[PDB]
Order: structure tokens, then sequence, then C-alpha cells
């Protein structure tokens, strides 16, 4: 498969920043992919060319599946675009949100700056 | 769990 390693934000990702956001009280729709059919959501997958969740975050942190720490902050920023684009500014979704990326910001600003490979 | 999936929760 693609080349996967372990490194120190790699761990850090997952043992402090995806800790934090697993159990949080707003992370229940983010756990699992979209489902726009079961929720009804009119052209969901037609506007999201890529979904992403934490659960499948987690699941690559947990195989190795990334190679460097930038690929997964990449998806995790691409779970809380895609919930910005689809839904509108003032749903309970994007408040939920909002709140899940204010932690992660707050956990990701002390991630060791320098990316060793372990 | 959703009231108005995605725009209302009720929990
Ligand atoms: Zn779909
Ligand atoms: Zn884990």
């Amino acid at each position: 498969k693609k080349p996967g390693r372990v490194t120190n934000q790699l761990q850090y990702l997952h043992k402090v920043v995806m800790k934090a956001l697993w159990k949080h009280q707003f992370a229940w729709p983010f756990r699992q992919p979209v489902d726009a059919v079961k929720l009804g959501l009119p052209d969901y997958h037609k506007i999201i060319k890529q979904p992403m969740d934490m659960g499948t975050i987690k699941r690559r942190l947990e195989n190795n599946y990334y190679w460097a720490a930038s690929e997964c902050m990449q998806d995790f920023n691409t779970m809380f675009t895609n919930c910005y684009i689809y839904n509108k500014p003032t749903d309970d979704i994007v408040l939920m949100a909002q709140t899940l990326e204010k932690i992660f910001l707050q956990k990701v600003a002390s991630m060791p700056q320098e990316e060793q490979e372990l | 769990w959703w009231i108005i999936p995605k725009v209302k929760k009720g929990c």
C-alpha cells in the first residue's frame, strides 16, 4: 500500500488530539461518514467530493496509514471545511464543528514543531 | 440526535 510510518507528531495527534475530540460531547455527528441518504441531505455528495470523518482519521492513525502529520492535519481540515461548505452558518452542526475545531487548534498549538520518524 | 438533520439537534 502507500508508505506509512510513525512520527512524533502523528503520535501526538493520536494520543493527545484525537483522544480529546473522540470523547467530546459534540463529536457524535463526526465519528462516522455522513450518511446523506439516511439524513435526507440533498446534493451532499455532489457538493462534498472528499468526505472525511473522525472515524476514518482514527483508523488511519491506528493503522499507520499516514506518512506525515500534515496528511492527518489535512484530513481534519477537510472534515471541518466540508461541514462549513454544505451546512448553513447558523445550523447546529456548524456550531458543534466550530467548538471541536477550537479544541483541535488548542491542542495542535502545543504539537512538537519538528517531525521526526520513530 | 437530530430533530432536523444538521439544522437542529435534540441532545
Ligand atoms: Zn450520498
Ligand atoms: Zn486510538
